[PDB]
């Protein structure tokens, strides 16, 4: 696994010893090469795992997430190229350094044979993201947003650490393989109830769970484009990966401890979706759509059936790609209008047709159109929930309906209608933005050919 | 002339690939192409066996 | 339908119930009770695999019709005699069903007149 | 594809005899088909098999005995 | 190639209320003491080829004559050919 | 916003709004693509009564038709081999209770 | 005499049926005059800033900014805990959760009891 | 449930169609009523007959819409039947094609719509169904005939009502060929398909005289 | 559309508008031309019975019962012209209307095509550039203090002057650009 | 075609009727089939012969992998992690093989239903019974284990089933 | 569409054609510049009827605020030409 | 062997060729609608054959 870790580290001296005018080219090229190398991780076995060493191991749950993490950096560089043009070379190199550090931390997080190392890197990813939000943010509320994105997370994760070390004092190991092989049931006790809660709420806060989601619209709205992409695409999936990893020890308590959260998710996916119907901001709408999708993922993880887990994995990957592309489209509009308001700039299909096609495809994937992998995940989760209980379908059904509505609402408000008359600075779309949308969307429609690569270890 | 070239590059070439794909690859695997068994009526003769299916019970014909 | 008007407005027990036919013994009418004969055997009537509701006592004529429709295919108007015979057999089956309906109707009529007659004799 | 036909401004439009003969031919073939089918196959509308009268059947065939035997 | 040949309008003296239902309208108005100032404007709707109307049954029976003729000819041919 | 003046020379003709005027708090609910409060030829209560009445009457009459079905003066259809036992469900090793059909 | 039209929330009263416009008074006319005066001032400003050949951007609208700010960021500082807000929040944020909890718990208890009794017919139910 | 839904659908949509002024809306409510009739056919356990009705409705409803579009393009993007007047002679091919389509739609004997809708009605009369569903199916047939009458009368019979500048024109080979192919279809395809497919249901051989013809009387 | 609205509608305007609406809805009710003409003349006769009426209070009592009668008999599906704000083709071609400033973003290879058009366009841009500097001062001097009282604009009064704020009226895209 | 085993995927002898033309009218189907053969099957066949001879020029083999048996979870010490690992891997492979067995039976059932035409409710009773048996076995073996399934959970489920069976049989015997 | 490109001559001829069919106006006295209320002695209701006739003859309806201030046939022709974007 | 499958899949397959060609030069010309109509007519006449086999 060091064949991926070492080049990502070498991305740092390469960036800092580059020309004042060649940092972007060099970073993009070598990030793409690292992604191509990490393509090797996709090959998996039907048996346990790919145990590289005592420190890092890979699985078919870790492999798609690692590939997406490596793939996301070049797109972040391309989108960050534009709004950082007036920045001094040192500060551009600092931005690239933050992105490289975040990629390295995520790569080491998704392998993480041991739970304390996983926790350390899981919480190390907090610093570069915070600096990115609170330093290169346009609005005045970024500082406030940063505080939210910090403390919520820490409030959830400080108990987890305690629980983790406590477990090592009782079992003797936090290594994932031994934790899997030496698992024992949890008795119905108050101590076990609280240990369950401490193990769960840390990952519940980052999905985020409905009622704990308040930090997310702030952090997504006030962050730059690269921050928004990395937050929606990967940093939301850390909680889902952690729940898949840690629930192997929480049985059979999860059989009834999941009730307070399932409801909060099953009703939550309704409320947030409804919130998307009345939203005057594009970024907030996309953030709330992310909340709804991750609520469905939370339900899937809590049901704890093979179909649940396959659907949750597929939905995580698909949602990462789709939300990143939607944020990129909204940013291309914002860089022209400087407003970040849906109703202000209208009728953009007549002015920018190819970008309108990109908008249509992104909304269609967000709408869960078959046979996209979005619908594969949604359908697997819906089947699993129906097996869990026959009434869940009602809630699920409503969410589907609502989703379509706001998705097309977002497409109709901005692309269709009559253009705003007094806006005359809508230049044609650059090759950079078109290539960015193409590189977001083509992997989705290619992954719909080989679903087993994103369906996880229970395939 | 236009319709001659059209039927070659738009009908003839596609049906070659489809027929090649079906008769050598799809039918290489079992149960990929399943045909509803043809109807058998009294008096019919079967090519593989050669035997003759007997006629009926000579129902009383009237009107 | 007129039977609907009679049953839904007159005496409900006066007229028969289609869901519960028949309500009287088959031999209650006369003791001969000749049985129906089915022409096509199981094997051929399965080999032609008509349909589960087309598997009635008229099946042999349908077999003949299918035989011709397969035989004289390009001229789809070659055989009308077999279609006519099958229609005639279905008409006969329908009139037998109508006969059964009216039989149970008038049998119930006679039965009702009976127990009311014994009621009258008992009250006298 | 067609021929040049000019506007008229409050008089009847110019009509080609082609469309007239075509419309007449298709209406005529519709009526000829209806008549031909009615002549050759009239049973589809008027029926072919008679509907029996239930009251016209005698009690001999209906399994009825004169209210005294059974 | 479009319809550009400088079409002419008819002469406005051509439109006379005479021979329409607009006499009936004018008489029923004058029985109360009224006149239609735009009655002459619409006379073109009853003047030219629009002067003759076709009934609903006539419209349905659009090609009954030729069809019936062909039908009887076919029946005669069929009769003369079958009885041979 | 559907009932605003369609002939006024608005700054935003599709939205039917003017630059600088105060915007309704619920604007994004009345945007001509959503709920409109335009007056109707009939009063709201009358439409509600008529529609409700039409639906209730139809459901009631469908229930009545279920209570009083329609049929023809016929007996049940007859099927040859013990009501077609062997090829409807199968189970050939039970020798089911036979039924024979009455020829009339 | 004709049947009267009854306005409602989703079917408002037509302008021609408004008796208020027929109570014409001098202050009503003056109010309409100043209304159209402010409308015309705003339209004049917008057209001056719109027809300018030198302006090559967007015309910043204070009204839209005020609408978005009041809809999003002006809510909480004006929030005051009142019985209306407290009851509405408790209802709309707790009642649905407990209702769905009761529904799902009842359904799953029934299903589990049927499974333990063994009378459920889960045949062919392989994938879960 | 399927039978009741189909019956209420066909009745309500025909009742809405009976008084519409947009031609496209009239034909849309017509096709909605035909779909309701298909659902009624499904409800009385007659699937292949419903498929056959689907196949016939394809032909004649597609041709009806094409004729409607021909008129709409001819009268400069006009759809309201209050402004189509005398078109029986103004455009003859559209007139005869739409007449044939309305005859097929109403089940005129020995056309494409006969071989499906007549059997639909015969099957619904002699099946153990709701009385209400049968009643509303009959009323739907009557209303189908009535809105076909409305189209014919309001668009082809009276005096013209369109703007003075007459732009009526039919002589395009594309339009004529496209209409005539479905004309031949909606005439002969009913017979051809009905006589080529193998028998897939027991026939309704014997009927009361009034019950056999009831569709014709209603129409 | 073209005319700026006034502060209010006088009684004359309201009566004329009601008369036109009633005639239109009567035309909708009476499809045929002769019947419409008869009933339109009858409506005109019923309409001018009170033409020479004098006092305002009873005239305003009228036109109110008339409006109630119209709202009772308004034909809930009136005829609408295809391009009218309710018609079947009201905004059909609004997706084909492209602003003129888009042409400034064309590539030089695109502007190599159509060169005479772009020469004329440059002439138009120069004319606008000078005329705007004149128009701003004309509007500043002609405007009553305290802001305009109506949204009606004054014409050009000199030789070389052009009407104030003319660029976005003369450069409408088209009625049917494609 | 030898590409698959005929015993695993049984197919009836496929008896077909012979043409009995009752009219002298030439049909279009035979002519269409003849021209289809001449125009499509022959070029495809020649291309296949060319490709097949090219493949025969370079012939090489690949092999199926055999797996030895190892002690299963029932004969592994409580905390001995190596034997637990081996038993777990063996159990996972057996689970995959069982899944494929159910797949094979389901394919048999589907092929029977399609082939039998309208008499499927009768002529596929053997396949339906065989699928019922395989489904019952698979459901007993693997259902309700969960997402974090293992050999230990399967063993515990089997043990609970065996306790229930033993108790019920003992109660029935002494009644 | 296939609609001819109507010109100012066509619009003027059509407007005068419709006005001549108005028996309330004698045809010899009306001109293109002839006012309606003063030169032709017409009421306001006659003006709104003339506007309605223009609407029905041209196929588009003029907003009332613009209709009530159309007082010459030349003004009606100019308004229609401005609406329909007529060159010559 | 058995042209039924080959033809009934070929009709659906050839129905998609113009979508493949939508990025070609013919899409930028006025011959595209005629191309699509011709493709649909050819697909229909090819689909008529399995209908004959079924009949
Ligand atoms: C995760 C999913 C989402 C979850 C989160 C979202 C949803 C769940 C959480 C959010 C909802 C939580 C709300 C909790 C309630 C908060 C109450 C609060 O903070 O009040 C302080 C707030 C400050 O006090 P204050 O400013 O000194 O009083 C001024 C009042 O206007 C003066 O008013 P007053 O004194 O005339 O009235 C008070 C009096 C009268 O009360 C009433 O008016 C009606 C009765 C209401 C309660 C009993 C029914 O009290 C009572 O009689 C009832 C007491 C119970 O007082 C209130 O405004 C509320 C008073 C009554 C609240 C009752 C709420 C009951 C809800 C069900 C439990
Ligand atoms: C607009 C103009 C178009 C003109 C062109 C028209 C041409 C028509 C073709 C268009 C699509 C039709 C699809 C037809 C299928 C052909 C391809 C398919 O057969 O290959 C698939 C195989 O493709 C791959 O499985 C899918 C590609 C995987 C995509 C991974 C992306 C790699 C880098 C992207 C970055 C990662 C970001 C996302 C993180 C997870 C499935 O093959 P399969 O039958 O199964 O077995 C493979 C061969 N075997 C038998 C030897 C085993
Ligand atoms: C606000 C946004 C959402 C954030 C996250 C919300 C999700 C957190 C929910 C926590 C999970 C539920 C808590 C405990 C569940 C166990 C079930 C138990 O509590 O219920 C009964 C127990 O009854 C009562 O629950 C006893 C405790 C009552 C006190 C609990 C506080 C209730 C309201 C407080 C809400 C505060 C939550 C939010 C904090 C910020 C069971 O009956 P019993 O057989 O006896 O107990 C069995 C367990 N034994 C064997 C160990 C004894
Ligand atoms: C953004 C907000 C999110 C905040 C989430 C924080 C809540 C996490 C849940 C509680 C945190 C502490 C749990 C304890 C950590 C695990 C330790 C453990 O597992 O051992 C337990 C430890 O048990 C405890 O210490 C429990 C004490 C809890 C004190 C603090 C309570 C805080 C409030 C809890 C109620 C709220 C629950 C839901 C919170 C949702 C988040 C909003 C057993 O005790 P032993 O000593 O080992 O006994 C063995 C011999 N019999
Ligand atoms: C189908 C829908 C149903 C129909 C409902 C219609 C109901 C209408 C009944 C009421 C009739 C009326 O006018 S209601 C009577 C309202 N009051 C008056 O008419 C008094 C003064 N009239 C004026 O001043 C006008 O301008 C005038 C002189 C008319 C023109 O003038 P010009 O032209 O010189 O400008």
């Amino acid at each position: 696994m060091l064949k991926i870790i070492i080049p990502t580290t070498m991305l740092l001296p390469m960036t800092w010893m580059s020309k004042h005018n060649m940092i972007w080219i060099n970073a993009t090229v070598h990030s793409l090469l690292i992604s191509l190398i990490s393509l090797s991780l996709l090959n998996q076995l039907g048996e346990n795992s790919l145990n590289f060493s005592l420190t890092f191991f890979s699985d078919s749950l870790s492999a798609p997430l690692l590939v997406l993490t490596t793939w996301l950096l070049p797109l972040m560089l391309m989108a960050s190229q534009s709004h950082l043009s007036k920045e001094t070379t040192t500060r551009k190199k600092l931005y690239i350094t933050m992105l490289i550090l975040l990629q390295l931390f995520l790569i080491m997080t998704f392998t993480a044979t041991e739970l304390i190392l996983f926790y350390i890197l899981f919480e190390a990813t907090l610093v570069p993201t915070l600096i990115i939000i609170t330093r290169w943010g346009n609005q005045t509320e970024r500082l406030n947003a940063g505080l939210y994105f910090l403390f919520y997370t820490l409030a959830g994760s400080l108990p987890l650490l305690v629980a983790l070390v406590y477990i090592q004092n009782t079992t003797g190991s936090l290594n994932f393989l031994i934790i899997h092989y030496w698992s024992h049931p949890l008795s119905n006790s108050w101590s076990n109830i609280f240990m369950w809660l401490a193990c769960i709420m840390a990952f519940m806060v980052k999905m985020p769970l409905y009622g704990l989601h308040l930090w997310l619209p702030k952090a997504h709205v006030e962050a730059p484009i690269a921050g928004s992409m990395v937050l929606a695409a990967v940093l939301l999936k850390l909680g889902g990966y952690g729940m898949m990893r840690i629930t192997t020890i929480l049985n059979p308590l999860t059989n009834y401890m999941a009730y307070p959260f399932l409801m909060l998710s099953m009703w939550g996916m309704i409320m947030t979706s409804s919130i998307c119907l009345r939203q005057t901001d594009l970024k907030s709408l996309i953030a709330y759509s992310s909340v709804s999708h991750m609520a469905l993922v939370i339900v899937a993880i809590m049901i704890q059936t093979p179909w649940s887990f396959m659907g949750a994995t597929a939905l995580m990957i698909a949602h990462g790609l789709t939300s990143s592309m939607l944020f990129c489209l909204a940013n291309t509009n914002y860089e022209r209008v400087h407003s970040r308001t849906m109703i202000l700039a209208r009728g953009l299909q007549t002015l920018l047709p190819l970008m309108a096609t990109w908008w249509l495809v992104a909304s269609l994937t967000n709408l869960a159109l078959p046979p996209s992998i979005n619908l594969i995940g949604e359908l697997f989760i819906i089947t699993a929930s129906f097996s869990w209980s026959n009434i869940t379908i009602i809630l699920m059904g409503m969410n589907m309906m609502i989703t379509a509505l706001y998705s097309l609402y977002m497409l109709i408000t901005t692309q269709r209608g009559k253009y705003t008359h007094h806006i005359n600075n809508i230049k044609p779309s650059f090759t950079r933005e078109n290539a960015l949308m193409a590189l977001h969307i083509l992997p989705l429609l290619l992954l719909t050919l080989n679903p087993k690569m994103i369906l996880g270890p229970l395939y | 002339y236009r319709h001659s070239i059209f039927a070659v590059t738009h009908v003839l070439i596609p049906v070659w690939i489809i027929h090649y794909y079906l008769k050598y690859h799809v039918t290489a695997k079992p149960y990929t192409v399943v045909e509803r068994k043809p109807r058998i009526f009294p008096g019919d003769t079967i090519l593989e066996t050669g035997e003759v299916i007997p006629l009926m019970k000579e129902f009383p014909d009237q009107h | 339908g007129a039977h609907l008007a009679r049953r839904y407005l007159g005496d409900a027990s006066k007229e028969p119930d289609p869901l519960r036919m028949p309500t009287f013994p088959p031999d209650y009418g006369f003791p001969e009770r000749k049985e129906r004969e089915m022409v096509a055997t199981q094997q051929e009537m399965n080999d032609a695999q008509l349909m589960l509701q087309q598997r009635d006592y008229c099946a042999h004529y349908l077999i003949q019709l299918l035989k011709c429709k397969r035989d004289s295919f390009p001229n789809f108007l070659a055989c009308k005699h077999e279609q006519h015979d099958w229609d005639y057999c279905e008409h006969l089956d329908y009139v037998k069903r109508m006969k059964e309906f009216e039989r149970e109707r008038r049998l119930l009529q006679r039965k009702k007149r009976r127990e009311q007659r014994e009621a009258e004799m008992a009250r006298g | 594809g067609g021929v040049h036909i000019e506007p008229r401004y409050r008089q009847f439009p110019q009509l080609t005899r082609s469309q007239l003969i075509q419309a007449e031919f298709f209406s005529a073939t519709m009526w000829f088909w209806i008549l031909w089918r009615f002549w050759h196959d009239s049973d589809a509308v008027l029926g072919h098999f008679p509907y029996p009268d239930p009251s016209q059947w005698t009690d001999e065939e209906l399994g009825i005995l004169p209210d005294d035997e059974d | 190639e479009h319809g550009h040949s400088k079409m002419e309008l008819p002469d406005y003296k051509q439109w006379k209320i005479e021979g329409t239902p607009l006499e009936t309208v004018q008489e029923k108005l004058a029985a109360r003491g009224l006149r239609d100032p735009w009655g002459r404007n619409e006379a073109w709707r009853y003047s030219g080829g629009f002067a003759n109307n076709v009934s609903f049954v006539g419209a349905l029976l659009k090609g009954f004559k030729w069809g019936f003729a062909a039908f009887v000819v076919a029946v005669g041919a069929e009769y003369y050919l079958e009885s041979q | 916003q559907q009932e605003r003046d369609p002939w006024y020379d608005w700054d935003h003709p599709d939205l039917r709004l003017n630059w600088g005027e105060p915007i309704h708090w619920d604007l994004d609910m009345y945007i001509r693509n959503r709920v409109d409060t335009s007056p109707t030829p009939v009063s709201w209560n009358t439409m509600c009564k008529h529609l409700f009445g039409f639906v209730a009457f139809m459901l009631f009459m469908f229930w009545v038709g279920e209570i009083y079905p329609s049929y023809q003066p016929v007996g049940p259809k007859q099927y040859p081999y013990n009501d077609l036992y062997l090829e409807r469900g199968g189970d050939p090793t039970k020798e089911p209770e036979p039924v024979v059909h009455y020829e009339i | 005499s004709f049947p009267k039209y009854k306005p409602s929330r989703l079917a408002t009263l037509p302008a021609t049926l408004d008796p208020a416009e027929y109570d014409i008074s001098p202050e009503t006319r003056k109010a309409q005059a100043e209304r159209l005066a402010i409308r015309s001032r705003l339209k004049r400003e917008y057209l001056l800033q719109y027809n300018d050949p030198n302006r090559l951007g967007v015309i910043e609208d204070p009204a839209l900014i005020r609408w978005t700010y009041a809809r999003s960021a002006n809510i909480y500082p004006n929030f005051r805990p009142t019985p209306k807000t407290s009851l509405l929040g408790a209802l709309f944020g707790i009642g649905p959760l407990f209702f769905w909890y009761y529904v799902f718990k009842t359904d799953r208890d029934k299903k589990e009891k049927l499974i333990q009794e063994g009378k459920l017919d889960q045949t062919f139910n392989i994938s879960y | 449930m399927t039978l009741c839904l189909g019956a209420i659908t066909t009745l309500f949509t025909a009742l809405c169609a009976i008084t519409q002024n947009d031609i496209k809306k009239i034909v849309a409510f017509s096709t909605s009523s035909q779909l309701g009739l298909m659902m009624v056919t499904i409800g009385i356990n007659q699937p292949h007959l419903a498929f056959l009705h689907i196949c016939m409705h394809a032909f004649f409803k597609a041709m009806l819409f094409m004729c409607s579009g021909s008129i709409i393009h001819s009268l400069n993007d006009e759809q309201d039947i209050r402004k189509m007047g005398g078109l029986y002679k103004a455009m003859p091919f559209t007139t005869t094609a739409l007449i044939i389509g309305s005859l097929a739609l109403t089940g005129m004997p020995y056309l494409t719509g006969f071989y499906s809708k007549d059997l639909i009605i015969e099957a619904v009369n002699m099946s153990y169904t709701n009385a209400w569903a049968l009643l509303m199916t009959l009323i739907a047939t009557s209303l189908t005939a009535a809105y076909s009458t409305r189209i014919i009368f309001f668009a082809f019979l009276g005096k013209p009502r369109f703007p003075p500048l007459v732009l009526i024109n039919e002589n395009n080979p594309l339009l004529i060929n496209s209409i005539k192919r479905l004309l031949i279809g909606s005439i002969f395809a009913g017979f051809i398909i009905s006589n080529n497919i193998p028998p897939m249901t027991v026939p309704n051989t014997t009927m009361p005289l009034y019950m056999k013809m009831t569709a014709l009387i209603v129409t | 559309a073209f005319s700026a609205p006034a502060a209010y509608l006088t009684h004359q305007q309201k009566v004329l508008r009601l008369y036109k609406r009633a005639l239109r809805h009567l035309e909708s009710w009476c499809v045929h031309r002769d019947k419409y003409r008869y009933f339109a003349c009858l409506m005109r006769a019923r309409f001018d019975e009170h033409k020479n009426e004098k006092d305002m209070v009873k005239a305003t009592q009228l036109l109110r019962q008339a409006e109630e009668e119209f709202w009772y008999g308004q034909h809930p599906q009136p005829y609408i012209f295809p391009e009218s704000p309710g018609g079947t083709s009201y905004e059909r071609y609004e997706c084909y209307k492209v602003p003129e400033w888009c042409l400034d973003d064309w590539h030089p290879s695109e502007k190599a095509m159509y060169p005479d058009y772009f020469a004329k366009r440059e002439q138009w841009k120069r004319l606008r550039r000078e005329s705007w500097e004149r128009e701003v001062k004309q509007l500043q001097e002609e405007t009553p203090p305290g802001g305009p009282r109506t949204e009606a604009l004054p014409p050009a009064r000199k030789e070389g002057d052009l009407p104030p704020l003319w660029w976005h009226i003369v450069t409408r895209p088209r009625e049917r650009p494609m | 075609p030898d590409s698959w085993d005929k015993d695993v995927y049984p197919e009836p002898p496929r008896r077909t009727p012979a043409p009995a033309p009752q009219t002298s009218l030439p049909n279009p189907v035979t002519y269409l089939t003849k021209i289809f053969d001449l125009l499509v099957d022959r070029p495809v066949t020649l291309a296949r012969e060319f490709i097949e001879q090219q493949h025969a020029k370079n012939r090489y083999y690949y092999y199926h992998r055999e797996f030895r048996r190892v002690p299963d979870i029932t004969e592994c010490e409580e905390k001995d992690i190596l034997c637990m690992f081996e038993a777990e891997m063996q159990w996972r492979r057996d689970y995959k093989v069982d899944q494929e067995i159910v797949n094979i039976i389901q394919e048999r059932l589907k092929a029977c239903q399609q082939r039998e035409g309208e008499s499927y409710r009768q002529n596929c009773a053997k396949e339906l019974e065989q699928f019922t048996q395989v489904s019952k076995a698979f459901q007993d073996r693997y259902s309700d284990l969960g997402a974090h399934y293992s050999a230990r959970k399967c063993l515990a489920k089997q043990k609970q089933r065996m306790l229930a069976e033993r108790k019920a049989a003992k109660e029935a015997a002494a009644a | 569409s296939d609609a001819p490109p109507l010109t100012l001559e066509a619009i003027k001829d059509r407007v005068l054609y419709v006005l001549k069919l108005y028996d309330k106006i004698d045809p010899e006295k009306l001109s293109v510049n002839s006012h309606f209320m003063k030169d032709l002695g017409l009421d306001s209701l006659d003006q709104v009827e003339i506007i309605m006739a223009m609407e029905d003859e041209f196929g588009f309806e003029i907003p009332d605020i613009d209709a009530e201030k159309l007082m010459c046939p030349q003004e009606i022709v100019d308004y229609i030409a401005d609406k329909k974007d007529v060159y010559e | 062997m058995n042209p039924f499958a080959s033809l009934t899949l070929t009709t659906l397959t050839i129905l998609t060729i113009p979508i493949m060609m939508s990025n070609s030069n013919i899409y930028k010309t006025n011959l595209y609608p005629n191309y699509v109509k011709t493709t649909v007519s050819y697909a229909f006449t090819l689909s008529l054959v399995p209908l004959l086999m079924f009949m």
